């Protein structure tokens, strides 16, 4: 029995959701032809203990 | 979105919005500038742009002060007169 717990490598969580489309300085682009940006997130979890 | 229009007025003119709501242009009556900032541009904090001098000085409210000739604070080989710290409209 070693008293020192082993390192445990971090595995990515789901994709989050589609964040609103929208352009700066440009009002609300909805149904018009202005093309926006968005973003999407995600989570690393897990990984304690020097892991990967 | 659009800045509030809360503190934003000035002593003795109005404003009109140009740019969508996106910038402010203080207007003066005749033979008036408005004090350091002609306009203003909406930072995309809720707030506007400060009262900001050409020496970066923090102004609470704005103003509408008189308008001065520029002195002559150069002038060689003669005298001219009167010398005044300021030359309002219409001086010789
Ligand atoms: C110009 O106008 C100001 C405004 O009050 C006044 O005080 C001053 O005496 C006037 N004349 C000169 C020469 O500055
Ligand atoms: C997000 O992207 C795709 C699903 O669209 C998969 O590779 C996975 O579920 C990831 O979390
Ligand atoms: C964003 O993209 C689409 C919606 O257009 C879906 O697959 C999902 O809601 C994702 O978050």
């Amino acid at each position: 029995n070693t008293a020192v717990p082993c390192p445990v490598d971090g595995e990515w969580d789901s994709w989050g959701e589609w964040s609103p489309c929208i352009r700066r300085n440009m009002k609300s682009i909805s149904c018009q032809e202005i093309p926006g940006q968005q973003s999407r997130g995600r989570t690393c979890r897990g990984r304690k203990f020097d892991g990967h | 979105g659009s800045c509030s229009l809360e503190g934003v007025e000035i002593k003795g003119g109005s404003f009109r919005l140009l740019q969508e709501g996106q910038a402010l242009e203080y207007v003066c009556p005749s033979g008036f500038y408005p004090y350091p900032v002609q306009t203003r541009t909406c930072r995309s904090t809720g707030s506007w742009s400060t009262l900001k001098t050409q020496d970066q000085k923090t102004v609470r409210k704005a103003e509408c002060r008189a308008i001065h000739c520029p002195r002559p604070h150069d002038f060689e080989n003669g005298e001219y007169w009167p010398r005044s710290p300021y030359y309002n409209v219409s001086d010789e």
